[PDB]
C-alpha cells in the first residue's frame, strides 16, 4: 500500500491468483475506498492450463 | 458503522448491496435506522434467501 502511495496512483488493474489468499485484495480495496481508488481486480488463477493462452 | 456510512457519504452513495448473516442483517438495518438512512432516495439489496425471514 505504501508503494502504491508512492506512485500516487488512482486507477489500476489487480490480477490475482486465489492461492495466496484474498487478504491483499481486501486490503487494497479497503484503502481504495478511502483513497477514491478505482480497483479492477480479476481472478486469473482459475483459468485452465490446457488453453492458458486464449483467455 | 457511523464511521463506515460516513465514508459512503463522501461518494454520496444511494445504492448499497448488503451481503450478511441473518443477525448481521438485523444489526445493520438497526444502525441504518439510527442514522436514518432508510429514507426515500436510498435503496438496498439483501443478498440471501432469508429476505422474508428478516424482520423488515
Amino acid at each position: 500500500l505504501s508503494l502504491i502511495e508512492y506512485y500516487q496512483w488512482d486507477k489500476f488493474a489487480y490480477l490475482y491468483d486465489s492461492d495466496r489468499g484474498l487478504s491483499t485484495l481486501q486490503a487494497v480495496l479497503d484503502s481504495a475506498a478511502e483513497k477514491k481508488w478505482q480497483v479492477t481486480a480479476i481472478n486469473v488463477g482459475n483459468i485452465n492450463n490446457d488453453k492458458k493462452d486464449e483467455t | 458503522y457511523r464511521s463506515l456510512f460516513q465514508d459512503l457519504e463522501l461518494k454520496k452513495e444511494r445504492r448499497v448491496i448488503l451481503d450478511c448473516e441473518r443477525d448481521k442483517v438485523n444489526d445493520i438495518v438497526d444502525q441504518v435506522i439510527t442514522i436514518g438512512k432508510h429514507v426515500k432516495g436510498y435503496h438496498y439489496i439483501i443478498a440471501n434467501l432469508g429476505f422474508t425471514d428478516g424482520d423488515l
